[PDB]
């Protein structure tokens, strides 16, 4: 999909699609944020001084 | 078509859809260069020393 | 359309929807200026020190 | 979504798209305060000096 | 509209609950008010010391 | 959802919001207890001194 | 209405009702007070000292 | 709800209504007396002396 | 009403519970008077000593 | 319920509401006679001394 | 009535009930009385010593 | 429930009453004798002293 | 009545298993008389010494 | 239940109250031999001398 | 009757089961006494000494 | 039931009641052996001496 | 009767059928006259010694 | 059943009663199979010495 | 009869399950004479020494 | 049955009675092979000494 | 018969089957003998020594 | 089955007669197979010397 | 396919294919980055230094 | 064909495909070469050393 | 299968086959990864020299 | 089957035949390799040598 | 027949059907002697030695 | 036949399908010469030494 792929609508259900992107962005973006928190340099919460080795 | 929406139903959405895109993708970009600038995520061959 | 609003309808539903969002996000981003006075939330190199 | 685009309620459902709405921001508000107290630095109730490092 | 109520009767339904939704909201604030004075709940620097 | 917005009842079902908005008034009212009851300053029944630190 | 009572029939449950929840309000501020002439509920800075 | 808020009952059922509110009525009532009985203070049975700190 | 009786029945049913139900309740006033004569179930300041 | 409200039997069937009485009212007498036997002083067939402390 | 039973059989009946009902009150009244010879079940102060 | 209430029959009925009730007097006898062998004084078969303190 | 049997049926019935629970229980009230008689089941103040 | 309450039978079917009664019947006397299995006294099986103290 | 049987096939019918369950209570009864002479089961004051 | 009740088969269907009763007459006979075989004296093919006190 | 089997068929599938259950029988009885010539089973006061 | 009862075969089915009896047969000689395996003394294939104790 | 075949179909099918349960029987009862000449599996009084 | 008895199977389908017949010698033979193997003296695979005691 | 085959159709899958039967338990036979050449498995009195 | 008893498939299908026979075939070969890799001498993968006493 | 094979959509639904083919990319992104992430040299976010032997 | 498309549309989907695949793969290409001068990911004989 | 059996797209279903086959290969690519990450010589992450032994 | 059996696809369905043989070969290839990487000799990833006694 | 082929077809499918048993049973005999060749699966009485 | 397809059809998909596999095929034939010759996967009599 690009600017000049309008007709990709006429295929997917804008709805659904909105919806099912919306969902899949919000589930990946938890995921990263919590992949950070998994780790010493970038848990901004547990603050950690940035040289963990 | 397959989804009841015109061409220039289709042309609209997608407008909007692609702006919005464009908008939520350099927001990222912004963000992921302020986390860079607040610690850089590549590390050496040092590693985080 | 799929919904069975009109755009009149709709128009005004917006008007509201978009007053109420502002004023969530005026009101969160009150509230994020104030839990940065209270502790700041992005360690410096050295950590929470 | 922005200021301008109102046709959006012509395909979501207002009352329905509200109540998905609310649901998922009273999740991610729990997600964040539960994150804050999950945290020293941040768990205003246990009231840890700041610097915990 | 789509619940059966009438403009008529969603307002004065709507005043009831907007009565009773600022008196909830009063009756918080005054216990947060009393819970503070009992305990301020947002420590300082050095935590509850 | 202000004072003036009387016709939010005419797309949300007055009883079943009421009830809906009770059960999350009282979870929500019930889970912020338990947090307070959840840590030593602001467990009032437990009754430990305020400066836990 | 949408329960099949009338004004006059709600208005006369409503009055029984305001009555019995009103008796027990008084009869659980009573109790309040006792429970707190027995053992105060509120520790002052100090704890249950 | 109040002294003059009759119309409620044209609303909500009042033998449902009743039957809902006992019950969370007495769910709530056994759930303060278990925490009550869960602190050294306010356990009247095991009667702890009431300094507990 | 909703329930298929009518009001004298239920005024003669309700003879009999209130009556049950006041017997009841002295019973357990008794039993509450003898259970505080055996051991009184609220303690002083100092506990069960 | 009073002494006068014999019309609450129009609304609530008496034989359906006798049966919920009497088992509400079994696990309640249950659930007390178990806490008083839950702790030292009240155990009347353990028969502790009644000051346990 | 709700059950099928006439008055008269609802009498006969109840007089069959009463009379078991009150031979197995008594009948547990011997066996407590008798218990109670055994070992009494309400502890003095200083308890089962 | 006593002597004179004989028309509880037309509304209880008789055979299903009767075996309710003795499943319940069943439960609660053997509840009460358990209860009694649970403790040390009143154990007739373990038979300890009459004195367990 | 409710069972397919009639009073001469129920009286006939009714006295073979009177004449059973009978027999069962005298048979039970031996048996408990002779279990007495090995091990006596209620003990005294001191146990079973 | 007597001896002159022949009428119970009109009531009760003969058949299926002879099989719950004799299946009552039947789990009481097993609870009760391993009842008596269950303590050394009146364990016969086992045979512990009478005096258990 | 309830069961489809005649008087004349229960008569028979009970006889054989009469036998039978004669003969299954005699086997048992002595097998009975053949095991109390192996190891007699009811134990004397002492316990099996 | 005894040798005269013969009477017994017009209520209790033979063939049911024939199985029924070998069922729990074998369930019967297997418990009692199991017990046996559970105690030490009675287990004769754990072959113990008779006095095992 | 019940089981669509005339006498006859009866008869003689009861003839085939003692036979059977007699062979069976005359089986086990010498197998458990080996298997106590091997090793009794019922063991003396002693035990197994 | 004697040599005498061919008559049982008109209330019971010969084949389902065959396999039914096959069935209990087989099961009950495994369990006493099972048993002799699992006491010293009949364990043919361990071949303790037969004076076990 | 219940199974759908004659007794000549029977008859036959009866001689070749004869014939395969009696060579079933042959090798089992050799290989048992082989199994026990490999190791007998019948203990004397001492056991396997 | 017996050489004779070739009637048994006009009551009993030679079909589904040949596919039990294979499956139970089959399992009796897997369980009577496995009791072999579960013994020290019959285990021909682990090859003890045929003299274990 | 109950399947679909006729004696003939039976005879040549017959044929078909027993040959691959032969061969399949030929070739067993040859790898039981193969792997009693490779290491015996029938254990002596003094087992695998 | 010999080689003379062809009518054996007009009695068993020969399709499903075949497919549950190599079903059983594959099953036993694999069993028989693991049993030899699960004793030491017969384990050829693992390779010990074959007098394992 | 390659870019020649248009006519792979004839056979393949488009939109069923790009949502199968979006999921299975996205978990293959997914694992690949798990497997980095799971060990020493490539966990970016860990910054070990290059050299872990 | 058996998804409803003709070849026109097949093509110009596929065109538009082929370009997306073409770019996906293009991007994952250079990722992999910046990733290699990152940290290349394929040990000599002596490991990461 | 060779390049001379187009038939067999007359036996099998071109899309299924196609499906499944991908499935297979998909699976079998990552079993066989997986089991040179299970192992330190072949495991091209954790990089082990290659000499393991 | 034989080179000269093609009658054998008269009775079973070439394309379930294959896609069952295909299974089978698969599982019993992967089962076979696994048992390789299960001892040490065989275990070509592991690589140790070849002489393990 | 019973899977609707004919002859013809099913004379052809076997064709390449015993083609490709064939040319997998020739792959997997030379597998075979490959892995034979790197280590021999059938061990001597020493063992892997 | 069975798929819906005719030979042109099935020829013409058979003609990509031999050539994607045969290019799948040569991909994975240079890949594994790659992976011998970063580290060859068939260990000699001493292992990976
Ligand atoms: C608050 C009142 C208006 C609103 C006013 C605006 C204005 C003005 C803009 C946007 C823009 C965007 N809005 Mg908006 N937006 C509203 C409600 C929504 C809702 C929703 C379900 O309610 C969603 C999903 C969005 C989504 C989005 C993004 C996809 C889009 C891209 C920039 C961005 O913020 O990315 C990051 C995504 C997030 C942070 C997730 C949260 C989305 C929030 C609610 C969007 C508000 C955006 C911003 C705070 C408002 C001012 C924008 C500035 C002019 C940049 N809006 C309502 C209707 N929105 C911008 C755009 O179109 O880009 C070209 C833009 O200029
Ligand atoms: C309590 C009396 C009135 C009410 C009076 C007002 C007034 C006045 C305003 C709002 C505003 C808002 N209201 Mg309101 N509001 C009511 C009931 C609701 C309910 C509800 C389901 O009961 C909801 C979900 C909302 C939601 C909202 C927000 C989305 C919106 C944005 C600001 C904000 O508070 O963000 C944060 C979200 C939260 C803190 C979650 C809690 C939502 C609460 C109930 C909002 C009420 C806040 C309001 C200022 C208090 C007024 C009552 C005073 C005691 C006089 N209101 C009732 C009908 N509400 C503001 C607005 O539209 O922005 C431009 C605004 O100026
Ligand atoms: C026992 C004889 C009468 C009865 C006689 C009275 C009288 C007299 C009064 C009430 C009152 C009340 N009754 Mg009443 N009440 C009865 C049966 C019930 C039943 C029931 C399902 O059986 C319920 C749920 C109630 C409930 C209630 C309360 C809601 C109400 C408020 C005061 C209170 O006690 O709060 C606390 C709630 C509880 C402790 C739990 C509720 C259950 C019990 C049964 C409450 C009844 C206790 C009553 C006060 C005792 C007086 C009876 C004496 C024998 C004279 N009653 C029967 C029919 N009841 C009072 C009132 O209306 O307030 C203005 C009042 O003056
Ligand atoms: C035993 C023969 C009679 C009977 C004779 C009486 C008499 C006389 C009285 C009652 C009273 C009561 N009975 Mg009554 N009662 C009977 C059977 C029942 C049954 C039942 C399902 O079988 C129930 C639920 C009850 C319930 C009740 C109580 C609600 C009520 C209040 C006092 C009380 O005991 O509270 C506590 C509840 C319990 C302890 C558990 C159940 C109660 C038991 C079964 C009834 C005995 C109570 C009564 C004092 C016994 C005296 C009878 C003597 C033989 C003379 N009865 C039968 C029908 N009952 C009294 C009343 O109405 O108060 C004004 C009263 O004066
Ligand atoms: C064995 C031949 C007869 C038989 C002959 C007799 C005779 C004679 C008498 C009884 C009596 C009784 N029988 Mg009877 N009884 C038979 C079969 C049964 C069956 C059954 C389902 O098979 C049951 C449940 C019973 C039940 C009963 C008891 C309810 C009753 C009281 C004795 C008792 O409790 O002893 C405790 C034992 C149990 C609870 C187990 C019950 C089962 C056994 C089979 C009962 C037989 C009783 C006894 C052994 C008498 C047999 C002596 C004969 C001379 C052989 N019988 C058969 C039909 N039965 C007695 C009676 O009616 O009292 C007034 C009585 O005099
Ligand atoms: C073996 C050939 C005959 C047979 C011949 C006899 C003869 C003769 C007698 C019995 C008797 C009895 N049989 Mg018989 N019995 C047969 C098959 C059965 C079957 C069955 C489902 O196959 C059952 C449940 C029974 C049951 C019974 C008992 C209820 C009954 C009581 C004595 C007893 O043994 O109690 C103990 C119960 C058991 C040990 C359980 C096992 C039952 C066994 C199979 C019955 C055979 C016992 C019998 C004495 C053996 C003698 C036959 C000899 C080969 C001559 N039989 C077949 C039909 N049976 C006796 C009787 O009626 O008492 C007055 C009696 O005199
Ligand atoms: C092997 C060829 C014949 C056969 C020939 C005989 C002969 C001859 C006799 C029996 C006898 C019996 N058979 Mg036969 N039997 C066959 C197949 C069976 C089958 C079967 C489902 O396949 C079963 C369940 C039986 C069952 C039985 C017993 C119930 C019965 C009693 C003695 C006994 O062995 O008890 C113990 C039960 C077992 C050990 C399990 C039973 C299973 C085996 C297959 C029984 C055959 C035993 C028989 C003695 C072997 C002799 C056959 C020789 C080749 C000559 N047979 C086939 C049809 N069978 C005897 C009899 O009727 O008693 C008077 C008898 O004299
Ligand atoms: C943001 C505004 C436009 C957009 C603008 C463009 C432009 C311009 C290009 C692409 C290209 C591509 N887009 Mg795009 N793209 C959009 C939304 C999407 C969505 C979606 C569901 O929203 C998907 C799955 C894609 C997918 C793709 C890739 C398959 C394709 C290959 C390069 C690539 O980025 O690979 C890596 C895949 C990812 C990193 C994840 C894919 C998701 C994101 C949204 C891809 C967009 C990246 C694009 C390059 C950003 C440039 C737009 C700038 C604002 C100018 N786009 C919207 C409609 N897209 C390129 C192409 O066709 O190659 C020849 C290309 O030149
Ligand atoms: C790659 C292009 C062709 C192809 C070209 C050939 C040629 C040429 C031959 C075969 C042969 C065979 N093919 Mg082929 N084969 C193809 C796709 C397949 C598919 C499939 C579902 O895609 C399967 C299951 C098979 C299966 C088979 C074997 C049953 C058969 C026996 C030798 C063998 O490799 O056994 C081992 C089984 C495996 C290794 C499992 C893997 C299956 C792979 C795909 C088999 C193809 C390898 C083949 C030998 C390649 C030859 C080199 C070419 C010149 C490119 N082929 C495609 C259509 N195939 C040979 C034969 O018939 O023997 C007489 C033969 O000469």
């Amino acid at each position: 999909m690009t600017f000049s792929t309008h007709k990709v609508w006429l295929m997917f259900d804008p709805r659904s699609t909105l919806v099912a992107l919306a969902a899949f962005l919000v589930v990946l973006a938890l995921l990263i944020h919590f992949l950070c928190l998994g780790h010493d340099r970038f848990n901004w919460l547990e603050g950690n001084p940035a040289a963990t080795k | 078509s397959s989804t009841g929406l015109t061409e220039a139903e289709a042309k609209e959405f997608h407008a909007v859809y692609s702006q919005s895109a464009a908008g939520f993708l350099a927001v990222c970009a912004v963000a992921h260069v302020l986390a860079w600038m607040w610690r850089p995520f590549w590390p050496g061959a040092e590693g985080w020393v």
